């Protein structure tokens, strides 16, 4: 069961020159996260001048793991990659990459009618990237829309891979108090397991092919209730084979849920549902994406 | 062709379920329809 929590410090390319503030020059807001602001970097020093960088900026940020750099290992072809990472008077630095595509939620929005086919690539993609994590010991904990961003070629990029971050002082919030996306365990507080992870896939999947939250309630109190207790009925304009997957993935016990069995993730690849994915070829970034970004 | 699919619009940031209580949203798919409270093990109720 050993859990090891590895605090972000510092961090670059094996063999390559650490960052500083000095060498950065900030160009604009990139987005508003729960975490505070997230920066648009140009870098004006060393191999990479010119090179645009997004930056967050927290207090402290760590890696838990269970059961090489973990840093470095967590690259992947659909998770942003961390660049560089300093500290100073105080603050953690993150500098990732700038992801050009936007985020699939305002895709998806900007064509309003889409088939059951086209969000079935961006969560294959999304499969492959918690996978990768999974793989590696890594819960991703806190998947949310904000974190599903899209590069320039149109693929999936997850803003984040599993970090536990504390804001700074300016973005602390009074109350610590998104339950919407989380596991019945997790409402439970009985811990937070792989298999939660699919659960939020799940919700994913059931918000992007209805555009509506599974569970849905006027307060938090409410929806966790709801996401411990609600029986619903299946959308009728899914295809069986959506249906199917959510009813695998939407069981409340972890040990029942689909991916917690022997093989894992490859239950969730060989479904019904991702029947028209060639993995392999996805991985390799040679499956177009449905929607390219730059129209 | 496949089933008629309902036309989906998100609105990102999407704004805090705390907030806006009664304030009615654009006209879409309405949401699941909650069968019961019984808290079964599947979510879903089987067709
Ligand atoms: N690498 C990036 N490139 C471009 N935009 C980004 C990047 N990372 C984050 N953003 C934008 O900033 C928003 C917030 O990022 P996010 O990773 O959600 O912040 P956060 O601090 O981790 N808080 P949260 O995601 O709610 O837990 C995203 O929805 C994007 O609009």
């Amino acid at each position: 069961v050993s859990i090891k929590e590895i605090a972000i410090t510092h961090h670059v390319k094996e063999g390559h020159e650490k960052a500083d503030p000095s060498q950065f020059e900030l160009l604009k807001v990139l987005g508003q996260g729960s975490f505070g602001k997230v920066f648009l970097v140009k870098k004006i020093s060393g191999s990479d001048a010119r090179q645009l960088y997004a930056m967050k900026v927290l207090k402290k940020a760590t890696l838990k793991v269970r059961d090489r750099d973990i840093l470095v290992e967590v690259n992947h072809p659909f998770i942003v990659k961390l660049h560089y990472a300093f500290q100073t008077e105080g603050k953690l630095y993150l500098i990732l990459d700038f992801l050009r595509g936007g985020d699939l939620f305002t895709r998806l929005s900007k064509e309003v009618m889409f088939t059951e086919e086209d969000v079935k690539f961006y969560l294959a993609e999304l499969a492959l990237a918690l996978d990768h994590l999974h793989s590696l010991g890594i819960i991703y904990r806190d998947l949310k829309p904000e974190n599903i961003l899209l590069d320039e070629e149109g693929h999936i990029k997850l803003t984040d891979f599993g970090l536990s971050k504390e804001s700074i002082d300016h973005e602390k919030k009074a109350y610590s108090f998104t339950v919407e996306y989380m596991a019945p365990e997790v409402v439970n507080r009985r811990g937070h397991t792989q298999s939660a992870d699919w659960w939020s896939f799940g919700v994913l999947m059931f918000e992007m092919l209805t555009g509506t939250l599974p569970f849905q309630g006027k307060d938090r109190k409410e929806t966790m209730t709801m996401i411990l207790k609600a029986k619903l009925g299946m959308p009728q304009f899914l295809s069986p084979e959506a249906q199917s997957l959510l009813r695998m993935l939407f069981k409340r016990n972890p040990a029942n849920r689909l991916g917690a069995g022997p093989d894992g993730v490859e239950e969730i690849k060989r479904h019904s549902f991702f029947s028209t994915i060639d993995w392999n070829k996805l991985y390799r970034r040679e499956i177009h994406p449905p929607f390219k970004p730059a129209t | 062709a496949p089933r008629r699919r309902p036309p989906v619009k998100f609105i990102f940031p999407p704004p805090p379920l705390s907030s806006l209580p009664g304030f009615g949203r654009p006209r879409g798919y309405a949401g699941p329809t909650v069968i019961d409270m019984s808290a079964p093990d599947d979510v879903f109720a089987e067709d």
